[PDB]
RNA sequence: AAGGGCACCACCAGGAGUGGAGCCUGCGGCUUAAUUUGACCAACACGGGAAACCUCACCCGGCCCGGACACGGACAGGAUUGACAGAUUGAUAGCUCUUUCUCGAUUCCGUGGGUGGUGGUGCAUGGCCGUUCUUAGUUGGUGGAGCGAUUUGUCUGGUUAAUUCCGAUAACGAACGAGACUCUGGCAUGCUAACUAGUUACGCGACCCCCGAGCGGUCGGCGUCCCCCAACUUCUUAGAGGGACAAGUGGCGUUCAGCCACCCGAGAUUGAGCAAUAACAGGUCUGUGAUGCCCUUAGAUGUCCGGGGCUGCACGCGCGCUACACUGACUGGCUCAGCGUGUGCCUACCCUACGCCGGCAGGCGCGGGUAACCCGUUGAACCCCAUUCGUGAUGGGGAUCGGGGAUUGCAAUUAUUCCCCAUGAACGAGGAAUUCCCAGUAAGUGCGGGUCAUAAGCUUGCGUUGAUUAAGUCCCUGCCCUUUGUACACACCGCC
């Protein structure tokens, strides 16, 4: 045996706590701070990713790219 | 219906085909349809030859296998209707029967 | 015609169907004194006849097990529904059936008898 | 098996509708033939039936290249309380016209 | 792997496209008359199919 | 000089009019559909060649696939063709167009026959 | 050692041959990271083994669990799963990392316990298979002999291919094997039937003779099951039946078994399959969801994917093919087959007519055939008839090697295969040795199937042409029986 490479490290998840990425104030006014995935398959329920240069929809896998 | 039908009989053996080709035509004569004579097609002979050993080590003995397929064609032609008249099949397991028409 | 295969492949498929059914019933009805299977075929429907010593055993509760195997063969080879019937025939002179006596001996030896 | 619920319950209700079910041994088959519109890979149905066999609710007969799973009496009540169905609806092999 | 490489390698023809209809072996199959059976299994079952010996 | 034309014309020589210049097997190869693996390799070489320093050869890129036919647009690249064990870098000369990548990464080392053993008594 | 019989896996007489050259293939050895592995008469064109992937079991890297079930932690304030982009990677493997979205109880970890394995063990095994051994041999019961291992039966003689039979006879009565049996081929103008086979006759026709025949000749041209609108099975098909029995004659023989010649007959010995007891540490755990035990089981010996390899070459061996030429090669013309196949559950992949394009290799449209309807009347090769050549390594020989063109596929390179143009290498008939074989046989000769997406120098069969030698022997290799000898019994490859 004696593989030249070390044993491959499997990815470990970030282990996120409660999501809490949307805020209301002044006795409650909704503010989606995340982009909404527009597709029917994503739905109006889910939010999109907030990457530094694009946005990812978890189901629709649409990437909205901004320069 | 005025119908002119074609009936084929086939199996692996000869005896069952012979007794079917006999009893059907006898029933037809008793039931007064004129019958086209029994036509025996040439026998299919499926030949398969295979090494007896399951190993390949030995004296190269090839075993051969044969499946004789015999088939007969008899046509029923009557001035009257046929299918409403004759319906009984009298078929043993092992023999295949297929009934076609003149247009088929 | 184009849908129906030739005579040769037809006989081949018949033999394959028969061998598979016999082997399945052997592997499944091993303890029930399985002796042999007979299939009677008509274009309207087919009839399957199973020879076994313990017909009362191969038939389940109110015919449950025979229904089970009928559904098995129905869904396996894909017959039209209700075009296959499973008849269990009690063999005569079980001492003459080589398969049944072989299975009884194998059952005895697996039991641990001398 | 990471197989979802949407096919787990579908396979379970197929198994409870009739006392047996027929599966051919091909893990690379894209789809198990019956319930064709349910989009269920053959591997998922095989491992689901294998798990049920492990818990004893179904027994398995292996022919040349096939499975012939026979649901058991201990599978009756398990399908009943997993499908939320009262003990008055039975599989087909259980009662017929009575 | 995912769906894009687990079974991406084509087997729409050839020896790897075929297996014994009985023992799932890929050697000594008889594709004559669509038999799709291994040689040894053909020996095992040739009586059951009906291929018998005459000569 | 591949078929009398120079290299620079071969650079802007598109596939359909180039298939005539290729031999029978290469013409059949281009006539049949190029897959995503070939296109990805071409994009990798293009990116490396454009990011290659001036008057300096590009960095090496590796690949298992050796059935890639050589295009004149890859002349002067560093490609690593797998030999079954390692990726062997190979220059792309302006005369290698009608050649496979695998024709230059030998799959075996040559044989130097030592003394025969007990066999062939 | 004797006595007797017997075999072209023995010889005799012959024939064709191998070994002599090239090439294909498998072993061995060499080399390699890998050249996976079994097999050494009865291994070595064997593993149905003609490997680009797969195959694949070998080498080189990268994925996932396809680790059920139980328990315990972990948890909807989230067990956990996928994935855009950038790197990174051969890879558009979210494989890993930065980055955040998304699934939600299916899944995570640990402990037990699974499971899978072309992993090991054919010297643990079953199954099959080969061999002893296709020779004729082998056993029981009861009875006889023997203290008993055993013997008799199961044999002096004759006869057979045959312990096959007649006979003798402490044996009697059996049993298997052999025989018998089934298929196969050979004659049936006898039966049955025939539009998925035809024959004959007639009528339409076409053409030659038409001097004049004219019921002249050809037609694979068309019709007469298109239903009243000819007959028939000789040919073809396949069933029932028949037919050959040493039946007759002459001779030899105990005049029994039987043997030889001859008549008449299609045939006076058509070939196969099946095939006894006991065995072999013969082969296969790489056929199996056949399997004991052992090994491995998440960095997997499971499994997938990518690439390589199974072809790699100082050499040896085997089965083959091509050939060494004038009994020939080339060019043209004429001319005759039978086996058997042909469109798929997964499974995509059929056999092909005709028409056009191209010179060939192929492609482009129209069909037919799931089949005695279509390919196809399978216009095969060899052979036959004419041409050139002219004894030369020549028009033999086509290995090596270049360029180019086609088909399969995702991929043709270490050339898949086919084709065109170039190259004409050894080879002038083959040592010592050795294979096979007695009539449609050897040999020439092509053709089907198997492997096949592409395919045959292999094999299984098929047909065409078609012999010489022989009707005997134990000399060589052995086989079977009796007697004999033994210091052998793992059994002369012994023992000493
Ligand atoms: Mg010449």
């Amino acid at each position: 045996y004696t593989t030249p490479k070390k044993n491959k490290h499997k990815r470990k998840k970030v282990k996120l706590a409660v999501l809490k990425y949307y805020k209301v104030d002044e006795n409650g006014k909704i503010s989606r701070l995340r982009r909404e995935c527009p597709s029917d398959e994503c739905g109006a329920g889910v939010f999109m990713a907030s990457h530094f240069d694009r946005h990812y929809c978890g189901k629709c896998c649409l990437t909205y790219c901004f320069n | 219906a005025i119908h002119r039908i074609r009936i084929t009989l086939t199996s692996r053996n000869v005896k069952s085909l012979e007794k079917v080709c006999a009893d059907l035509i006898r029933g037809a004569k008793e039931k007064n349809l004129k019958v086209k004579g029994p036509v025996r097609m040439p026998t299919k002979t499926l030949r398969i030859t295979t090494r007896k050993t399951p190993c390949g080590e030995g004296s190269k003995t090839w075993d051969r296998f044969q499946m004789r397929i015999h088939k007969r064609l008899i046509d029923l032609h009557s001035p009257s209707e046929i299918v409403k008249q004759i319906t009984s099949i009298s078929i043993e397991p092992g023999v295949e029967v297929e009934v076609t028409i003149a247009d088929a | 015609m184009a849908v129906q295969i030739s005579k040769k492949r037809k006989f081949v498929a018949d033999g394959i169907f028969k061998a598979e059914l016999n082997e399945f019933l052997t592997r499944e009805l091993a303890e029930d004194g399985y002796s042999g299977v007979e299939v009677r075929v008509t274009p309207t429907r087919t009839e399957i006849i199973i020879l076994a010593t313990r017909t009362q055993n191969v038939l389940g509760e109110k015919g449950r097990r025979i229904r089970e195997l009928t559904a098995v063969v129905q869904k396996r080879f894909g017959f039209p529904e209700g075009s296959v019937e499973l008849y269990a025939e009690k063999v005569a002179t079980r001492g003459l059936c080589a398969i049944a006596q072989a299975e009884s001996l194998r059952y005895k030896l697996l039991g641990g008898l001398a | 098996m990471l197989m979802p619920k949407k096919n787990r319950i579908a396979i379970y209700e197929l198994l409870f509708k009739e006392g047996v079910m027929v599966a051919k041994k091909d893990v690379h088959m894209p789809k198990h033939p019956e319930l064709a519109d349910k989009n269920v890979p053959n591997l998922h149905v095989m491992k689901a039936m294998q798990s049920l066999k492990s818990r004893g609710y179904v027994k398995e007969q292996f022919a040349w290249r096939h499975f012939y799973w026979y649901l058991t009496n201990e599978g009756i009540q398990y399908l009943r309380d997993y499908l939320h169905l009262p003990p008055e609806i039975v599989p087909a092999t259980l009662r017929r016209s009575r | 792997g995912h769906q894009q490489l687990y079974w991406s390698h084509p087997r729409k023809f050839g020896q790897g496209s075929r297996s014994c209809r009985v023992c799932s072996n890929r050697h000594g199959l008889i594709r004559k008359y669509g038999l799709n059976m291994c040689r040894q299994c053909f020996r095992q079952y040739a009586k059951d199919i009906g291929f018998i010996k005459l000569d | 000089t591949y078929r009398g034309v120079d290299l620079d014309q071969l650079l802007d020589m598109s596939y359909e009019q180039l298939m005539q210049l290729y031999s029978a097997r290469q013409r059949r190869r281009l006539n049949r559909g190029l897959r995503r693996k070939q296109h990805s390799l071409l994009k990798r070489l293009r990116k490396a060649k454009k990011e290659a320093p001036p008057m300096e050869k590009p960095e090496v890129v590796k690949t298992h696939l050796r059935d890639m036919i050589i295009l004149p647009e890859m002349v002067g690249s560093m490609v690593g063709v797998y030999n079954g064990k390692t990726f062997n870098q190979v220059e792309i000369k302006p005369e290698m167009i009608g050649h496979y990548l695998g024709e230059f990464s030998i799959t075996y080392k040559p044989v130097k026959h030592g003394r025969p053993g007990i066999g062939a008594t």
